[PDB]
């Protein structure tokens, strides 16, 4: 069944990939990012108008609270904007710090 | 075809 992504949602999603050892220390490519939003649409039926995040540089925060893996910096045409690195890591912190509208607040609206 | 080039590509993330 169809569904946008909800708090809850996000929330317990985030844990479940991370319990099945998924996404941890992965290398991040555009191409990679749109097989993670189908993932999510053929296995759990999330709209995928969820995943955003900062444009940057540095590190990556999502734009969907709740959600629990940040991109971290350590050619092609899925590579980065900002001529870095990106990998995913869990971190719980974003789910009671929303690191984006802390750090940029600029990029809503 | 559908249901196995959706899982190599779920492979690349940990996933399969």
């Amino acid at each position: 069944p169809l569904r946008t992504m909800s708090y809850k949602l996000a929330i317990d999603m985030s844990h479940f990939i991370k319990e099945k050892g998924g996404l941890e220390g992965i290398y991040y490519s555009a191409r990679r990012h749109r097989i993670l939003d189908i993932y999510l649409e053929k296995e759990e039926g999330i709209i995928p108008d969820w995943q955003d995040y900062t444009s940057g540089p540095g590190i990556r925060y999502p734009k969907t609270f709740g959600w629990l893996w940040k991109l971290v910096p350590v050619t092609s045409q899925w590579d980065d904007p900002w001529g870095e690195v990106l990998a995913w890591k869990f971190d719980p912190t974003l789910a009671y710090t929303y690191e984006a509208y802390v750090r940029y607040p600029e990029e809503f609206g | 075809a559908y249901q196995q080039g959706q899982n190599q590509l779920y492979n690349e993330l940990n996933l399969g």
